[PDB]
Parts: C-alpha cells; structure tokens; sequence
C-alpha cells in the first residue's frame, strides 16, 4: 500500500 | 435523506499533517470531510 501525494 | 460515510483515509504527511483523502471519487480532503462522522 502506497500513499497517494498531498494536494496543494 | 442520510449522509453516507464515504472512503476517509488518513495519510500522514512529510509537512507533519494529517490529511484525509476521499478514496471515494478519488478526491482529496485537507480538514474534516462533510461526510466525516
């Protein structure tokens, strides 16, 4: 399970 | 009508912030979601 990258 | 509790992850970031990411729509929520309960 990879984590997804945080929005802006 | 119910609102419905959707897919509510909680990622912990490098910025040292607890975010939630709707895996619903695959949409993102920085703070608390509406359907957060």
């Amino acid at each position: 399970p990879t984590p997804p990258p945080l929005p802006p | 009508g119910a609102t419905a509790v959707s897919e509510w992850t909680e990622y912990k970031t490098a910025d040292g912030k607890t975010y939630y990411y709707n895996n619903r729509t695959l949409e993102s929520t920085w703070e608390k979601p509406q359907e957060l309960k």
